[PDB]
RNA sequence: CAAAGUCUUUGGGUUCCGGGGGGAGUAUGGUUGCAAAGCUGAAACUUAAAGGAAUUGACGGAAGGGCACCACCAGGAGUGGA
RNA sequence: AAAUCCUUUAACGAGGAUCCAUUGGAGGGCAAGUCUGGUGCCAGCAGCCGCGGUAAUUCCAGCUCCAAUAGCGUAUAUUAAA
């Protein structure tokens, strides 16, 4: 029994992409991922705010 | 179950499949095939196709031409093969789509420094959507550069073409021996059997003569001399030419082949008793003078304005599902007269033989579509009718064409002629599943006047767009949704699936711009479309499971008219209305959950909808296409 | 007159309709025993053949349920 | 139906609304699912996740990066 | 559990035999038997659990007690009738 | 052989909308969102457990983030885990 076909695809409000700048790609991403973790670290009492600590 | 007997079974299966393949290869091109026909499409502007065709031309040539176009016959007994080349310009959408639906191998010529061009891109998306018979790519300027830029140019071509043509090699043309290699290639190639063409019988038009009945009539005997490439064309059947409608013919005859593989007599007549005839529609037509009733009961730029209002309505019907602002002066039960609510849209019944218009008296409804189609295709396949076979160089004397057809052929436009299967000229209700190309971003509303190519036809029409579900009730869409696949529906001649569904729209002065593309679903009027209307509200008094809502009606007895129809709620709640209270639009409503203050109470109303009657057959002549 | 109406079916399109006592002796008991022998034998011939029949019937029905799984 | 032996097969189409991409009688590169012939957790008696529809994949059609010849 | 021990600190000899649960001890074949059946013995497919010990006691349609005229008895007034 | 590529070198060739880096994922295994909008046991996701019956950590999109990184998925055979 073929009920429906594609109901959730085209019926979202089709939000297009915003504008950003590029990532550093290659080695400089590793320089960033090192400095973002182990250089300007904040001393943390329980380490509960993860890398995507989003409320 | 052994080493030998199972290898023997492999031998039997190889014999069966090789016999099938050598059955289907010899009967296409050669001493039985009509010719093998190749159409030629360049894409860019830098291609000088006279230089291409004069490299390509040589064997023995037999040079026809037309008023503008120049097709010709090519014959070589060295390969024992007939080619028939025919050149085309991209952008000439009428000519290319009319003779690549009857072409048999498409040769794309390409510039070396890039892939497609935009006019060629347009024609390429059209030819993708109506079915490629066989593509074979080619380039022309590769010998003019030494090895460095030559190799890198081929790599840039295979990168710029493998985002559209994913796997093919680029057979270059510089020398006439490259033309020999190309012809050896196009002789042996797996023909994609296009399923539409083989289920009918179609002639090309190699030569056209005309004899009028009277010259002031502008009607007369047409004389199409050409080969037959489909089934056995029967003579009692009808005939259609793709540009100028459908019309019944008088005389078939077989003159000799003007151009063999190596160097007035008729076989059949009309008789009109068995010959099916042109019935396009159903051929049957003491109270006081003072006091009230109360105490007596105690007794240029307007087009851009239209465009921007369409973008406004696509915002207001695509941010929102089908929200409708309410009327205010007219009694809101009258303007929504023929609306009734369903409890559930999937389940609750709706009689398909209930409210049929005066134009549903003028259609032919199939009772069982699938078995009638099986019976017709079964008579096509395993039978033999009395008409001429494939390959026969025949002329048709067609009784009833006009003269401008002949003049358009003398311009250089190609004529085709395919017969109809039984019940293919009568009008009924056609259902096309269809999606939208991301080439055009123009809004396409419901009853926009569009142009269809539903299976070798060409006609203006006015559809209604729908959800594509395999249920009973299907929703009306109010705009062409840019990413779903929808179902358009039109009064139109009936055509047996499969068939490709092209749609394009007049931009300005014959600039047919492609919008929609798809295939042909089940054709029957029984598929009724349901148009929905959402009436909005606001819950300005909120109690436990009971709420007073305004701004949905404005009378009082409107609520007495829309009483059994259940409400619903964007937060999911499924209640239905109790008594009204106000003389203005106000009502109390029971519910199941508690009602948020951030709510929008809204009900749904439905009717049956059906397309308009426009089957104007003539299509205006397209112009060369250009970039926006 | 509120949520219902007439709307009858009128005017459609052109539908192209497709026991052992004391005093018995030899051959008197033995006729009764031999009758019980033929009863038991023909009865269990029946029972064996019908068990084989329902084996065939269960097998073909489970083949049909396999077909309905696949098709 | 397959070509290479004549076996008939039920196969699955992965993403949403992608049954609209496929019409009857079209060359489909049927690919299997991952548990070596067992069914998926939700779907009874269905073995095979179809990838390609007429020499393009569903992951391009679902992202619209190509167009479908026929 | 005095062996169901000397077993990751894994080797005294040696036979049969189990690899999720169903489909199934079914097919089909061979074999024995007068026969019923016995012995040997699949696969297609299907399913994410089936199971083994112990562990709490919502539920008792399980049993005992104990209380109450927002329970009964003996009764009163009644309401429910207009 | 004769070339092309590689190497050596003259001349042009770098401001970030460029000379632009993708493939998968973000409930657990398993690394990383109870962020924002839609859809509402439908469409769908998911290798298994499970999700979705209107406040959806899994759907569909954006943004952020994760693993690898000029490579990464998926199917199948096979080996280790066994």
């Amino acid at each position: 029994s073929l009920a429906r076909a594609g109901k959730v695809r085209g019926q979202t409000p089709k939000v297009a992409k915003q504008e950003k700048k590029k990532k550093k790609t290659g080695r400089a991403k590793r320089r960033m991922q090192y400095n973002r973790r182990f250089v300007n670290v904040v001393p943390t009492f329980g380490k509960k705010k993860g890398p995507n600590a989003n409320s | 179950l052994s080493r030998v007997d199972q290898r023997h079974r492999a031998s039997q299966l190889r014999k069966q499949k090789k016999e099938a393949v050598l059955a289907e290869k010899r009967q296409l091109g050669g001493k039985d095939g009509p010719p093998h026909q190749v159409l030629v499409v360049p894409l860019h502007s830098r291609i000088s196709l006279p230089e291409a065709m004069q490299l390509l031309q040589d064997g023995t040539v037999h040079l026809n031409e037309l008023g503008n176009t120049q097709n010709f016959m090519l014959l070589c007994p060295r390969l024992k093969h007939r080619w028939f080349f025919t050149s085309a310009r991209p952008g000439d959408l009428h000519v290319v789509l009319d003779m690549a639906k009857v072409a048999d191998t498409i040769l794309f010529l390409l510039d070396p420094l890039e892939g497609w061009d935009s006019t060629g891109d347009y024609c390429l998306s059209c030819l993708f959507a109506q079915g490629l018979p066989t593509y074979t790519l080619a380039v022309q300027g590769i010998s003019g550069l030494p090895l460095k830029k030559q190799i890198d140019t081929r790599k840039k071509l295979s990168k710029a073409v493998e985002k559209r043509f994913p796997h093919d090699k680029l057979l270059l043309l510089d020398t006439q021996q490259e033309a020999g290699m190309l012809l050896r290639q196009l002789a042996n190639q797996k023909q994609q059997h296009l399923a539409f063409r083989d289920r009918r019988a179609y002639l090309f038009a190699h030569a056209v003569d005309f004899v009028p009945s009277e010259e002031n009539n502008l009607v007369g005997t047409l004389k199409i001399s050409g080969y037959v490439r489909g089934q056995t064309l029967n003579v009692n059947r009808l005939l259609h030419i793709v540009g100028y409608g459908d019309f019944q013919m008088k005389q078939i005859d077989a003159p000799g082949d003007p151009f063999p593989l190596n160097p007035k007599v008729l076989m059949k007549a009309d008789p009109g008793r068995q010959e099916s005839l042109q019935a396009e529609v159903i051929p049957d037509p003491k109270v006081p003078k003072g006091t009230s009733s109360y105490q007596a009961e105690w007794i240029d730029e307007e087009a851009e304005a239209k465009m921007l209002e369409k973008y406004k309505q696509e915002r207001l019907e695509e941010m929102f599902p089908d929200e409708v602002d309410t009327p205010r002066d007219v009694a809101a039960r009258i303007r929504f007269q023929k609306y009734r609510g369903l409890k559930s849209f999937r389940t609750s019944p709706w009689d398909p033989k209930e409210n049929l218009p005066q134009d549903y008296a003028r259609i032919f409804q199939f009772q069982n579509f699938t078995n009638t189609r099986k019976s017709i295709f079964k008579e096509v396949e395993e039978k033999e009718v009395e008409g001429a076979e494939v390959g026969w160089y025949v002329t048709l004397h067609v009784s009833e064409v006009p003269v401008s057809v002949v003049e358009c052929f003398r311009q250089g436009t190609p004529l085709i002629a395919f017969s109809l299967l039984p019940h293919e000229q009568k009008m009924s209700v056609l259902n096309m599943v269809v999606r939208r190309d991301p080439g055009n971003t123009e809004p396409v509303k419901a009853k926009e006047e569009l142009i269809f190519h539903c299976g070798f036809r060409r006609f203006r029409a006015s559809p209604l767009f729908s959800q594509h579900t395999a249920a009973d009730k299907h929703k009306l869409q109010r705009f062409l949704t840019a990413d779903m696949a929808l179902v358009a529906t039109v009064y139109a001649p009936i055509t047996f699936p499969p068939a490709s569904v092209l749609l394009f729209k007049q931009k300005s002065n014959g600039m047919h711009s492609l919008i929609a593309t798809g295939h042909l679903m089940s054709v029957d009027p029984d598929r009724m479309v349901i148009k929905r209307v959402v009436l909005s509200g606001h819950p300005f008094k909120i109690f436990t499971k009971m709420a007073v809502v305004r701004y949905m009606f404005f009378n009082r007895e409107d609520v007495l008219w829309f009483k059994p129809v259940e409400l619903r709620t964007k937060w999911g709640r499924r209640g239905h209305i109790k008594e009204p209270l106000g003389t203005h639009g106000h009502m109390k409503c029971s519910f199941d959950g508690k009602l948020k203050s951030q709510d929008t109470v809204l009900m749904n109303l439905y009717k049956r909808v059906f397309p308009k009657w426009t089957y104007d057959p003539y299509v205006p002549e397209p112009v060369p296409w250009l970039k926006s | 007159s509120i949520c219902s109406t007439y709307s009858n079916l009128y005017n459609h399109p052109q539908l192209i309709k497709y026991p052992r006592s004391k005093n018995e002796s030899k051959e008197d008991k033995r006729a009764r025993k031999q009758a019980i022998k033929e009863e038991r034998k023909e009865r269990r011939v029946e029972k064996k053949a019908n068990k084989l029949a329902f084996k065939l019937e269960k097998r073909r029905q489970e083949k049909e349920l396999l077909n309905l799984k696949k098709n | 139906q397959l070509i290479k032996n004549g076996k008939k097969i039920t196969a699955f189409v992965p993403n949403d609304g992608c049954l609209n991409f496929i019409e009857e009688n079209d060359e489909v590169l049927v690919a299997g699912f991952g548990r070596k012939g067992h069914a998926v957790g939700d779907i009874p008696g269905v073995r095979f996740k179809v990838v390609k529809v007429a020499n393009v994949s569903l992951l391009a059609l679902y992202k619209g990066k190509k167009e479908r010849p026929r």
